[PDB]
């Protein structure tokens, strides 16, 4: 009697001043699901077509976000902009103007936290991505659809747009939505997944009618509702703080990776969104692949209000010369080096640590690497140029880069597990994985990376090393 | 310095409409003057142009309906950062 | 479920 999707986003233990904007097709605003909670702006910018059909997409999504019976955030107030015509087609320019309209509205008549849902996609667009970034930096939360072409989301916009929350779709079996050659987009530009198949919601067919629809937009609509609710509880959240919560509250490792192309399984977050039940937050950030130079370098960055606590690297062939943490524009960045040598990925661990400063100590595998007082070691990075004790980083000829943090209310512990293609070691419950690395052994390691709170080392003995922290 | 961009997915392109993006500090007054400059230089060449929208608030710049033939000229206008051909978006 | 109102699916059972 509770639709599968709404049950799925309800956490295992469970118990307004936010406005949600929708850029879509026309809306049937008097539908009983949403009547009185959606304000039609009458902003309209659509290309000519080449009636109940006209508002089916938009009405269903408004319902998923705020519908009385089938909505995620049942008490959410919405505002709609028309940027998609009756055939569900829009333009980049129309979307730019709509986004500009949202900003001007806000300057004229300021309200509270704003969530903008963008249930649409086109090809990669420099200008649309730039506009979204500027709107996000102005303090607005953007939630977008990953796209429906069973493709890398980085090739689409606004899905690839830095700072927007990009959402992919899973079904009742927590498997990625697929329909022949079509299905959910994936990859490193996707932040998480949410229910996106067989989603019951308002049908614009009749004022009380319901229909089941599927899409990365339906999935994005769940995240916008979760986001609206989270901002109601914590109106002061920054976009980075909202993203870290979405990730932290998500169900983890439930998607069967096999559905994605092989090279994309590492890059694709295995997260299905969920509401919070009524701290140190960390996330893993993958870079774009470095390319095949011998001097090629991949760079992974954190958000401005995030701290880079660790930095690891990964190459499928294994031909790599490690990684380093280095300051770029007054911000610690993660840099990975390719060996002679198809290329590498840089893998950052970005965390929300206030009452924290953090510094990098570059030294050889030097005996303690955070020599200071009350200072915790959060991560060990390592690089070399040839191709052939809680506070100390072990290595072989290699240069070490240690992330050292001053966080009086913070405790860290280092856990090792040594044994093969994959070795893992996980932090205990209540602990956050801040650093992940492998010790050099009688096996050539392809690299290491953090998957939620699990440290993964890939090799062709092998030992995984996880640094785990928590507040106290 | 000014660059041109068009959608990589060919069936999604909308030739004849361009988003002209100006350098970040450009004031709305400059965007309008740059757009009028384009129109005038275009007119001198026998081209009709239509300024559909002037942007301000997110990005400075404007939307222009014109022949692609004018891109080399428009790329030479003062304050221009990049120009992007309009393209389609779809309900997902 | 799949409706053609969402690009680019036709009418198909979903679930
Ligand atoms: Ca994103």
């Amino acid at each position: 009697s509770i639709p599968w999707n709404l049950e799925r986003i309800t956490p295992p233990r469970y118990r307004s001043l936010v406005e949600v904007y929708l850029l879509d097709t026309s809306i049937q605003s008097d539908h009983r699901e949403i009547e009185g909670r959606v304000m039609v702006t009458d902003f309209e910018n659509v290309p000519e077509e080449d009636a109940s059909k006209c508002d089916s997409h938009g009405t269903h999504l408004a319902g998923v976000v705020s519908g009385r019976d089938a909505g995620v955030a049942k008490g959410a107030s919405m505002r709609s902009l028309r940027v998609l015509n009756c055939q569900g087609k829009g333009t980049v320019s129309g979307t730019l103007i709509g986004l500009e309209f949202i900003r001007k509205s806000q300057l004229v008549q300021p309200v509270g936290p704003l969530v903008v849902l963008l249930p649409l996609a086109g090809g990669y667009s420099r200008v649309l991505n730039a506009a979204c970034q500027r709107l996000a930096r102005a303090g607005v939360v953007l939630v977008t659809a990953a796209g429906n072409f069973r493709d890398d989301a980085c090739l689409y916009s606004p899905a690839s747009a830095p700072e927007v929350i990009t959402v992919g779709a899973t079904n009742a079996q927590d498997q990625p939505v697929t329909l022949g050659t079509l299905g959910t987009n994936f990859g490193r530009c996707v932040d998480l997944f949410a229910p996106g198949e067989d989603i019951i919601g308002a049908s614009s067919d009749c004022s009380t009618c319901f229909v089941s629809q599927s899409g990365t937009s339906q999935a994005a609509a769940h995240v916008a509702g979760i986001a609206a609710m989270m901002l109601s509880a914590e109106p002061e959240l920054t976009l980075a703080e909202l993203r870290q919560r979405l990730i932290h509250f998500s169900a983890k490792d439930v998607i069967n990776e096999a559905w994605f192309p092989e090279d994309q399984r590492v890059l694709t977050p295995n997260l299905v969104a969920a509401l919070p039940p009524s701290q140190l937050f960390c996330r893993t950030v993958w870079s774009a692949h470095s390319g095949p130079t011998r001097m090629a370098t991949a760079i992974a960055r954190c958000a401005p209000d995030e701290e880079l606590l660790s930095c690891s690297s990964f190459s499928r062939s294994g031909k790599r010369r490690g990684e380093r943490m280095e300051a770029q524009g007054g911000k610690l960045v993660c840099r990975a080096h390719n060996a002679f040598g198809e290329g590498v990925y840089a893998i950052a661990r970005c965390c929300l640590l206030p009452q924290a400063n953090c510094s990098v100590h570059t030294a050889p595998p030097t005996r303690v690497h955070c020599h200071q007082q009350g200072h915790v070691l959060t991560g060990c990075s390592s690089h070399w140029e040839v191709e052939d004790q809680p506070n100390q980083c072990v290595g072989h000829e290699a240069s070490i880069h240690a992330s050292c943090c001053h966080a009086p209310g913070l405790e860290c512990k280092v856990k090792e597990h040594g044994i093969q293609e994959q070795v893992t070691v996980a932090c205990e419950e209540g602990w956050t994985l801040t650093g992940c690395s492998a010790l050099p052994g009688t096996s050539h390691v392809l690299g290491a990376y953090a998957v939620d709170n699990t440290c993964v080392v890939r090799s062709r003995a092998v030992t995984a090393v996880a640094i785990c922290c928590r507040s106290r | 310095t000014a660059t041109f961009h068009r959608c990589a997915k060919d069936p999604w392109r909308l030739p004849g409409t361009y988003v002209v993006v100006l350098k970040e500090e450009t004031h709305l007054s400059q965007s309008e003057r740059t757009a009028r400059r384009l129109q005038a230089q275009a007119a001198r060449r026998g081209y009709l142009t239509k300024i559909l929208h002037v942007f301000h608030g997110l990005l400075p710049g404007f939307l222009v309906k014109m022949s692609g033939d004018l891109l080399e000229l428009a790329l030479k206008l003062p304050h221009v950062d990049y120009i992007e051909e309009d393209s389609s978006v779809f309900a997902q | 479920x799949f409706v053609p109102t969402t690009f680019a699916f036709a009418e198909a059972p979903a679930x």
